[PDB]
């Protein structure tokens, strides 16, 4: 099953960019005046409300590299849930040209 | 706008001491403060961006520090070629505004 | 390769108006802002407007009255302002600089002189300032050069075309009777002169003018 | 593939969208006191969160072209990720009914 | 709500000088201020809306400028049709407010 194995590791991949992006977030901001993303559990909801493009504004990066690790997670939430999502509709469509007859 | 005002107006230190000046901005501006240098009969110069990032050609004599509102430029050991005007400058909020300016003598 | 160049100084009658130009070289990126400043003679630096030239558009300061109008020329790389009405109250010297979009000014002009003053223009007399033939020199004899009746500010002293940088003091012109008076110290070995040539360059940019001076010691 | 043209198209037009808005927001943000809109490294990271609709809040507009632009630059957004999730469920649901025997 | 205190309650100048009210908010409202005149006996007349854009018919003898708490209408060379009272005006928060006024006299 292809789309299976795009949206099974699309989610494996976006475990990886949320625990990362918390750690590497973390590194990029301190030693920015201001910055307030600079704990590891605060910058974890933090990731989890970028990736699902929530985004509340209590939390965001004001680095460049800390805006770079944000596109990366913002990217990686948004292609997870697209290729999920398409997953799911071929698994429908093909669940239901079954039952039918066809195979 | 933002009004930025610099403290003291005229500033005496002995040679080689660390001296430090002061901008400090009518908001929270983050670390968008940019710091100039202008000489007698000369053009200003920039020496500091982004409040504590250098600038190649400026010495490491020459940093910066401070965030929101309160804003320091420092010298560690002053010669006699830092006796100029030194201006900041920040870029947060639309216009851009100077400051007042403070004189440096040794 | 200076990167913003300017004219020296501009002479404008009260009233009248003039076009102050700004010629670019080195780097030209689209997203290049060229910001004019004013300042006035011990005062600060004041932000009069800004414009982008890849697109031709201005913005100005309007906490201040607007006397400026800022155009642009993306082939010959020149902005140019455009300050009308003048009263005394404008002039001041105005620089530009560009900014690359990123917030601070990383290079400036050298700036324009722009007097408004009903008087004429004049160009300068350079005097030879020689020590006395009886008086004593250490290891060091001070020259000068004497620069009066000029208008307007400024004037522009090197001596031996900028070699001798350092121990040279140009002091404050004087204004009398609509007329400027300057005076220029150098300070050399008393065993490089007259050995040595010692000669002060005096340029006069609102004349378009520019005279040297050898010091030869007093007959 | 018409569907590999949608979102192919889409997508180097998103990427369009990106560097232009992050270019039109500065000049239209500009002029307009109290902005905060008007440098474009900041102004280029402000057309990703607007393009994936994460929006912090710590930069928008305050102008109309400026909101105008991003008007642009949400639409873009939003409509490229429209195409290529289609795009792929197309290409799962055609590679699905292909391995069985179905061409 | 939000308070707009109006400074100097008289403003006095001589014709042909540029002139300057002031027009302060209790909050940051960014730059949805408004002006407007009325002369004696009259109604108020707007002159500016949203801080610096002007009105047609309005001449462009009148500006304003400023953002957040401080805003300020200019008056390039002063005449004596300028004589009247002066208002400010929020929209950024319900519910509108005015500003104390400023008598204008040459
Ligand atoms: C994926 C895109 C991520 C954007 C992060 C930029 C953060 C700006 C910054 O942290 O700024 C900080 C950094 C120095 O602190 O500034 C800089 O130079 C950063 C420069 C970053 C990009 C170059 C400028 C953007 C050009 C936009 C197109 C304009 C066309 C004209
Ligand atoms: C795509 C829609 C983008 C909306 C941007 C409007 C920004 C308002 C503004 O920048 O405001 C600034 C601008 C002047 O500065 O104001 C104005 O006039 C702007 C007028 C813009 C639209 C006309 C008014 C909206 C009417 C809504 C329907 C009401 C039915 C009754
Ligand atoms: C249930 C709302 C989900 C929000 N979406 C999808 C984000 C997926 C992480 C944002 C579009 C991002 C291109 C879709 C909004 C549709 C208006
Ligand atoms: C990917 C994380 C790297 C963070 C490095 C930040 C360095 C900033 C130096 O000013
Ligand atoms: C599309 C960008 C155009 C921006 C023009 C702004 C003009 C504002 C004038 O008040
Ligand atoms: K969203
Ligand atoms: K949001
Ligand atoms: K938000
Ligand atoms: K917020
Ligand atoms: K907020």
């Amino acid at each position: 099953a292809l789309h299976w194995r795009a949206a099974g590791a699309a989610t494996v991949l976006l475990v990886i960019v949320l625990l990362a992006g918390s750690y590497l977030a973390v590194l990029a901001e301190r030693g920015a005046p201001g910055a307030q993303l600079i704990t590891y559990p605060r910058a974890l909801f933090w990731s989890v409300e970028t990736a699902t493009t929530v985004g509340y504004g209590d939390l965001y990066p004001v680095t460049l590299w800390g805006r770079l690790v944000a596109v990366v997670v913002m990217v990686a939430g948004i292609t997870s849930f697209g290729l999920v999502t398409a997953a799911l509709a071929t698994w429908f469509v093909g669940r239901e040209q079954e039952r039918r007859g066809h195979f | 706008d933002i009004l930025l005002t610099q403290s003291p107006a005229i500033l005496s230190v002995s040679p080689g001491e660390r001296v430090s000046f002061s901008c400090r901005a009518s908001q929270s501006i983050g670390t968008d403060i940019h710091w100039y240098q202008q000489r007698t009969n000369g053009s200003p110069r920039l020496l500091i961006k982004y409040a504590s990032e250098s600038i190649s050609g400026i010495p490491s004599r020459f940093s910066g520090s401070g965030s929101g509102t309160d804003f320091t430029l420092s010298i560690n050991s002053v010669e006699s070629e830092d006796i100029a005007n030194y201006y900041c400058q920040q870029s947060n909020r639309w216009p851009f505004t100077f400051g007042s300016g403070t004189k440096l003598e040794i | 390769q200076v990167q913003l160049q300017q004219p020296g100084a501009e002479l404008v009658k009260p009233g009248a108006s003039v076009k102050l130009s700004c010629k670019a070289s080195g780097y030209t990126f689209t997203s290049d802002w060229i910001h004019w400043v004013k300042q006035r003679p011990g005062h600060g630096l004041e932000w009069i407007g800004e414009i982008i030239p890849s697109y031709g558009r201005a913005n100005y300061n309007e906490k201040i009255q607007k006397k400026a109008t800022l155009t642009a020329d993306k082939s010959s790389s020149t902005a140019f302002m455009q300050l009308s009405s003048l009263t005394s109250e404008d002039s001041a010297v105005y620089y530009c600089a560009r900014e690359r979009g990123d917030g601070y000014f990383a290079v400036w002009g050298a700036g324009t002189t722009v007097t408004v003053s009903s008087a004429k223009t004049t160009p300068p007399s350079v005097y030879p300032l020689a020590p006395g033939s009886a008086a004593q020199t250490n290891s060091m004899v001070t020259l000068g050069c004497l620069v009066k009746g000029y208008f307007p500010e400024p004037v522009t002293v090197t001596w031996n075309s900028g070699s001798l940088s350092s121990g040279v003091h140009t002091f404050p012109a004087v204004l009398q009777s609509d007329l400027y008076t300057l005076s220029s110290s150098v300070t050399v070995p008393s065993s490089s002169w007259p050995s040595e040539t010692v000669t002060c360059n005096v340029a006069h940019p609102a004349s378009s003018t520019k005279v040297d001076k050898k010091i030869v010691p007093r007959d």
